[PDB]
């Protein structure tokens, strides 16, 4: 039961009428932010527009990433989701903009269905060109097959009387084992005999699996699932990630459009979330203007706890939240407010409860006072050491003396800075 | 098709002129080289040409 | 022919195979017996890790396009490779362990 | 086709003009910019003529004033068969390709070539296929009877055609076309003939095809390719895979000059046609001085498509230098380019554009709501209102009324912040955020 | 039928005894520069002395690129000519100096001569046995016959050629041409003699060749040493290991060593001594050289004292600038003084109103357009007032506007409207400085 | 004989005009003036062919166009063959596929040469006739022949197998290694020279050898150390000397091959020769390279390193101080400086005359004096370049001699560097400044 700074957020807790309550879904306060977030939730649920931009901005310890996780959880698993940090964009194998596009194409999902054809049964004979003979529980069929999977079977050390499993669509070959009809041939044979399969050798099934566009693009450009010697021999030659031409994206778009027009698939827009976007370079920032103003780009959400700052990559322009006005114009802004004392106390007690800790009311008052004095994250971090300190004295509850002892043991930012200022050698 | 049609006209074999010599390294020594390149040049072909 | 291909290359210049053999020659009789386990060649390393690769290799690709696995090495029913070269490729490569 | 949900320029459709190159006050999904529209139409006529190459045109103006809109309009009015490449400034700074190499590749992308290959193709419904073995008398036995709507005849094999037909499991009675110049079987679909036996295929063959009757037909094939495809194909053993993967890797120049000479030969021979494509670059002020220097020479070549550029800033420091050059561009390029200026919009124009977006986004706008949206747009920006209109819908049918009203617009305005209000709040709350010097006041108390 | 600021310059227009008139070769004015550059053409055409450099300086829109193109036209299509810009020297695959060295080798070409005897339907083929050894089986000889047009002839050869033609997968009745130099033979195709062998086929009809059974042809090839050394370094072959590896290797060019340069120099030296090859020095053009760097300039000096250095020509428009890479070095045209000491300088001068008007007349004439006298006279007015290139580019939109109202010629109000529609640099920066809305 | 040269910037320099006691002649082999520098170069040369002490650093100073590279060319021509001389500039050391230290190490190993002696025994062109046979392991004894010598030799099963691969009629003459190696086809005899109506590229008619086929001949082999390391760098790396992908060879081949070459030297079958590594344009280089050179000077296999530069006190590439001579003081401490003074009017006349006669240009005396006057005014390279264009313009005037007016026309045609600077000063507005400012509107 691992808990880490989250998992107490079970959703925005918004009413069906679009009015958020005070305490619900592991959330307290931020009524305006929650209402706007639910509005954006219904926006993406509409699945009619594309390339919309929302930025939420506020100081630290204001649950911005918590809000992003909340909207992601409220949307559910049907919609694709991919959290991101700004620093992850910079790579050495491919240019930054190409990685941005790669993450763009991974943020939209496609629900597809197809028929899987398989042939399974007992190995009867192997006549070279290649014809094979399969024996089932009741049926029996002979199959002519490509020499590639024949050689794969040879590599799979398939013997006589064995039972195998073949996927017709992909040519996947797998041997289940050998039939128990001829099993006790040896006293201590290493091969594990398995019972004969039941049913016809020919079988058809249906799947409903889901894929994203980036998966289709990388599958088309890079085949990395081969079985015969030529396949993996070729695919091991170029391990490095390369660029992806735009014409490949256009071809993939055409084929998925044909698939959905025929009526065996439908498109699912998704959400791309970039956290701490203040550090992004100017080139990526001006690339976002072109990337967003497109036809397929999904909605995007940004986070930045900044003010009058210079964006990285330049040295002149001072812009709010570290975002130049050009990207600001195509942006929606959500304001997050700092908390207050009673909300701090409620947060602390809720975090204690989700950590299954017993806390005495005076200890909660001390924790709230200290959190207002220094920060909420400080108290949230140090509550667990208080719990273990109480556990050392074999007490399941939290006492004020224990909290004071823990605060003595572990420092905060202001005390450490004050010690550093009066220090012998930059302690 | 529109490109590989003038190879029957303007092709020049650099290998015929021994200009791909780098690939022809690991099979030759020189004791036959100079001796033959002189003897076949004068005395072997004076009785033939 | 005498003035073009009689002797043009066997005149040293760059290199000569006998010189490479004289240089790439070896003055060692026998050493590193514990090649056994001191070196532990990776061909033995992969098979020594059989159980973990059976018990851990789980993930599969989400999508794959057939006719590109074979086309990657430039051999298909309509390809630019030679007639017997394509078959000799895997005739030399199928025997690989 | 052309799958898409909604684009920021989904409403612009190929500009709007008369035969006299006069822009209508409202045409094909945009309003205003009369002189800019006329200049764009002039450039379009230049591209249609195709007798001029290597001309530079630059679009300038305030941000959010029909720049990319004009680019999309000229792209749509250009239509198919004329290559159009839109490229951002930051797409060329690659670690795999040199900047000049990428610019060269883009320029070669924006050059259309039309070719015509003539092949003798024979189609028609078949009945069965005859493939025999080798016997004493001759090589093989073969007699294909092929049927059509009008007249049905019989042909014979060609030794290789047995192998070609045995390559795939060809079912008896399908419409397959053969080009003897190539020998490629085109199994378009099964034989229509009578559909009484062909009424329950289970999809397949896409409603087959009605046979056309006559069989001896030689139809020319028109293929459109660009210089980049040709040189990439020539570069490697299998250039098409490199084209579809992007690992070309600094194509050599002598291939390019040979291609230029050979395509000139084809043009004189009448085999090939040259189409003057268009290259478009956005926010070119993000480019480097080396790129500008390379452009300065690459423009003057005969194989140079018309290049259009759009910027936002004015009197800025060109990247790679330390002097604030005018327009954020080198002066020589400004000398060699032609500048198109776009002016600020009006309240009437912004309200028309908002209404166009409304009808485009399936948004029903009340007159008072339109007035309030126009007031907000003229107060702050076009895009602010152009996003608020979409966002207010969710509020509209969160109260179960399909048509939006004033209250929904007020709620959206009070819920989502504007740049001016946001900057005012940030300035009044400077201690709450992270300073440029890393000064943060996390502690509310003390 | 299209032009881009050029292709109306037909040579340098220098008469015999080294004189340039006013209007010739689509060229007007700047007589002395044309005289000097014609002298340079003479020096290159001497083909005696190589390794020089020449830099020409001037203001923008002066015709430097036009001067270089005139040089290239005057030299002709035999001597190689490699235009270049400073930026292309930079690369992400090899060193800048190295790329300079490939360009250096690319500048100079070589013309080579060689005669070839080739033998060209096929009457029959038959091999001739006991190997008298441990070998399994072989043929003592192979006898074949070729039909051709100018009579047929039988041919006796070695089972190696029989094997090669078997690998070519050629029918017994077919047209075949066989190379006598090495024995390489390819399937010419199904000959016209065996037409309509069956009802339907796919093989090409390949009309039977008209000529002797054996034909000798003279081949003259013009290549550069840059093709030579890359051909030497790059491996070839079929199914051999390095051959497939290189086929999949993505053959990026990497740092050609000097040993290949020495070897190819020795081989071409002995071939020209034999008298079969002739070396044709070329000219390499670097446009806008101010974008180079100190490293390139120093290695440029070093390569400029080299043995086979082609004559190079440089272009620039900078003044008392600081050469890139450093900041304390202020040198003319952004070229380090040590390099400046190693070449000559050709001056170019701005034109006048009359010269600009003549340029406009020439440019209007080449594009098959009609310009009214007053319209051309006013075009010269803002040609001098703003720039030559602005008025040069203005012509095509004016022609389009004339096409709008169905009039072939160009009138005064048409060009006035064109000027109003499209702004110049001065007006544009005036609007930029006047406004404050980020424009 | 192998001079594919058209010309060279300095091709008149063929060695140094010295004598038995190394006295610089006033004029010899395209070289004039700077007698002290020539004597120092001769001392360094005699030191090099002494070949008994390594790791010496010598630095050549001087103003531009003073002929410092002329001395390097002269000494290179003087040493001639059998001694490597690597002329490397300072810019090629900057590789993005190889560390600068690695490139310097490769250059250092290049400048050292090693020669070895090896002897092979072989019978050449004597395989006459094959007598196959009872059955199995047949052809166990066949004769050998030349144009002057014959012998019968018995063949074993191993040699039978060797002959089985690429079997030949044996009526030709084939060379086979008597040293327990393999066989090597030589070609065909004259008997079947008229047997083919078409030719290939596998076998060519070969002469029957003269004299005894058996021969145990010794061969000397010369190669530099860099090649001998790169050959053992991988399984096969002969392309590395050609392609150039050395791949930053790790420091295990180097020490082991140093031990191998020491063993070969002690055996006496290999002799080393210390060449000369010359670096032009040294003033641009990184301080890391300078420290690496500082250390590498101490190695036993350190060739004589000669540097050339012209800059005075200036910033060094990699630091923030204006060091004298463009080099760190540590490097200057362990080097030898050979300064070169400027050139004189008589020396200018001699050099210009040598240049003129080098390109077989007939020159009038007065034109030569005018060229000397200009080369006194401006750089000497200016006139050394104007000579050819003056000859060309004189040719255009149909007079073989280079008259004075032709030289004056050539001078008026091409601008001086100082003249160009002055004209730019007069027309600053016309040209583009370093601030991006320029004016094109005349009015
Ligand atoms: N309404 C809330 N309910 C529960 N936890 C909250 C709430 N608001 C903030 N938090 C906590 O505050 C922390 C700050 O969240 P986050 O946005 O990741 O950092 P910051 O706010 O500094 O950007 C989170 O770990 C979250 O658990
Ligand atoms: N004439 C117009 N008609 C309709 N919409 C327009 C028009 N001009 C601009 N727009 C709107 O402005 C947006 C384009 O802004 P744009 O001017 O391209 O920004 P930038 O100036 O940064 O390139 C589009 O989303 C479009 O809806
Ligand atoms: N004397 C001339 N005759 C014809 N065209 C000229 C002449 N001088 C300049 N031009 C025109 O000027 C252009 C070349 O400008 P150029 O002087 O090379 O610019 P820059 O000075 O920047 O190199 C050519 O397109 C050419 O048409
Ligand atoms: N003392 C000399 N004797 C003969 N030629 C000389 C002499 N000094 C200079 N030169 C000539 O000057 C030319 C350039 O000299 P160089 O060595 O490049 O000058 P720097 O010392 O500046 O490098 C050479 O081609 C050479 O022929
Ligand atoms: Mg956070
Ligand atoms: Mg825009
Ligand atoms: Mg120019
Ligand atoms: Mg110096």
């Amino acid at each position: 039961t691992r808990t880490a700074a989250h998992t107490h957020i079970k959703g925005l807790g918004l009413d069906e009428s679009g009015v958020a309550k005070r305490v619900e879904g592991g959330f307290v306060g931020q009524i305006e932010a929650r209402e706007a977030c639910g509005v954006i939730v219904d926006l993406i649920k509409a699945k009619k527009m594309s390339g919309r931009a929302i930025l939420l901005a506020g100081g630290p310890s204001t649950g911005k990433t918590a809000l992003a996780l909340a909207i992601s959880q409220e949307l559910g698993p049907k919609v694709p989701f991919c959290p991101l940090v700004g620093s992850e964009l910079y790579s050495v194998e491919v240019k930054k903009t190409e990685t941005l596009m790669e993450n763009f194409r991974r943020a939209i999902g496609l629900r597809i269905k197809e028929t899987k054809e398989v042939y399974e049964g007992e190995v009867t004979e192997l006549t070279p060109e290649v014809i094979v003979g399969l024996k089932s529980a009741k049926g029996t069929k002979t199959l002519r097959l490509d020499p590639t999977i024949y050689e794969s079977i040879q590599r799979e050390k398939v013997s006589i009387g064995d039972v195998i499993y073949i996927e017709a669509n992909t040519g996947a070959v797998k041997r289940v084992g050998r039939s128990d009809a001829y099993a006790t041939e040896f006293d201590l044979e290493t091969e594990e005999y398995v019972p004969l399969p039941k049913g016809e050798v020919h079988k058809k099934k249906e799947i409903v699996q889901d894929v994203t566009l980036h998966d289709l693009d990388v599958a088309n450009a890079r085949p990395q699932g081969g079985q015969d010697v030529i396949s993996m021999m070729g695919q091991l030659l170029k391990p490095k990630k390369t660029e992806i031409t735009e014409k490949l994206r256009q071809e993939v778009n055409k084929v998925v459009a044909k698939y959905i027009d025929q009526g065996v698939a439908e498109l699912i827009p998704g959400v791309l979330f970039i956290d701490e976007v203040n550090m992004l370079d100017i080139e990526i920032f001006t690339y976002l203007n072109k990337a967003l103003e497109s036809n397929i780009a999904p909605v995007v959400v940004l986070a930045s706890n900044r003010g009058m700052t210079t964006v990285r990559g330049t040295e002149d322009v001072i812009s709010p939240h570290g975002v130049p006005p050009d990207l600001i114009d195509r942006l929606l802004i959500v304001r997050t407010l700092p908390y207050d004392k009673d909300e701090i106390r409620t947060i602390i007690e809720r975090r204690a409860t989700v950590e299954r800790l017993q806390v005495e009311s005076s200890a909660l008052d001390l924790l709230a006072t200290m959190g207002t004095e220094t920060s909420l994250r400080y108290a949230l971090q140090l509550l667990a050491p208080c719990g273990i300190l109480a556990q050392t004295s074999n007490r399941k509850e939290i006492v004020v003396n224990d909290v004071n002892e823990a605060k003595l043991l572990f420092l905060d930012a202001k005390r450490s800075t004050k010690i550093l200022e009066t220090s012998a050698n930059y302690l | 098709k529109l490109f590989k049609k003038n190879n029957q006209v303007n092709r020049v074999d650099l290998d015929f002129l021994n200009l791909v010599f780098t690939l022809n390294d690991k099979d030759l020594t020189s004791y036959h080289a100079e001796e033959i390149s002189k003897l076949t040049c004068v005395k072997n072909f004076v009785e033939e040409v | 022919v005498n003035k073009l291909r009689c002797d043009r290359r066997p005149i040293f210049g760059k290199n000569l195979i006998d010189l490479l053999t004289k240089d790439r020659r070896v003055k060692y009789d026998k050493s590193s017996i514990i090649d056994n386990e001191l070196i532990k060649p990776l061909q033995t390393r992969v098979l020594d890790n059989r159980k973990i690769i059976d018990t851990f290799a789980v993930l599969t690709p989400s999508a794959v396009s057939l006719d590109m696995r074979k086309l990657a090495l430039g051999l298909n029913d309509d390809s630019s490779v030679g007639e017997n070269t394509r078959l000799k490729v895997m005739q030399n490569c199928f025997e690989v362990s | 086709k052309s799958l898409s949900l909604i684009a920021a320029h989904s409403h612009i459709t190929g500009l709007g003009l008369d035969e006299n190159l006069q822009p209508r006050p409202t045409s094909e999904g945009m309003v205003g910019q009369l002189q800019a529209r006329r200049a764009a139409g002039v450039i379009l006529k230049m591209v249609q003529n195709g007798t001029i190459a290597g001309r530079a045109v630059l679009v300038a103006g305030p941000p959010s004033t029909g720049k990319t809109a004009l680019a999309m309009g000229v792209s749509q009015s250009l239509g198919k068969d004329v290559p159009f490449t839109a490229i951002a400034g930051s797409e060329i700074f690659s670690l795999e390709l040199s900047k000049t190499e990428a610019l060269t590749q883009a320029f070669r992308k924006s050059i259309g070539i039309k070719i015509k290959e003539e092949t003798e193709l024979i189609e028609g419904e078949v009945v069965e296929i005859q493939i025999d073995r080798s016997i004493t008398g001759g090589h093989k036995q073969g007699k294909l009877t092929i049927k059509t709507t009008d007249m049905e005849t019989i042909y014979e094999l060609g030794n290789k055609m047995i192998d070609g037909l045995t390559k795939e499991k060809v079912l008896a009675g399908d419409v397959i076309s053969i080009d003897k110049a190539s020998g490629k079987i085109t199994k378009l679909g099964r034989s229509f003939a009578r559909s009484r036996d062909y009424d329950a295929m289970g999809a397949d063959t896409r409603f087959v095809q009605c046979p056309e009757g006559e069989l001896q037909k030689r139809k020319t094939v028109v293929h459109t390719v660009s210089l980049h495809e040709i040189d990439v194909i020539n570069s490697r053993t299998q250039g098409f895979l490199a084209l579809f993967t992007g690992d070309t890797g600094e194509i050599r120049s002598e291939v390019r000059d040979q291609i230029n000479t050979k395509v000139a030969e084809w043009k004189e021979e009448g085999k090939a046609e040259i189409v003057p494509g268009v290259l478009f670059i956005d926010e070119v002020h993000m480019l480097d001085i080396e790129c500008f220097s390379f452009i300065n020479r690459a423009l003057e070549d005969e194989f140079a498509p018309i290049v259009m550029m759009a910027t936002n800033r004015g009197v800025s420091k060109t990247r790679g230098t330390n002097y604030k050059s005018p327009h954020g561009l080198p002066l020589d390029l400004l000398d060699r380019s032609i500048i198109i200026t776009t002016k600020s919009y009006n309240e009437q124009e912004i309200k028309t554009i908002l209404s166009i977006r409304a009808q485009e986004e399936e948004v029903e706008l009340s007159s008072d709501a339109l007035d309030l949206l126009t007031k907000t747009g003229v107060e702050t920006s076009l895009r602010y209102s152009s996003n608020l209109i979409s966002v207010a819908q969710q509020i509209a049918m969160k109260r179960k009324n399909n048509t939006v009203e004033v209250e929904d617009v007020k709620r959206a305005y009070l819920l989502f912040l504007d740049s001016a209000r946001s900057v005012k709040y940030v300035q009044e709350n400077e201690s709450q955020y992270i300073d440029d010097q890393g000064n943060v006041q996390i502690s509310i108390a003390k």
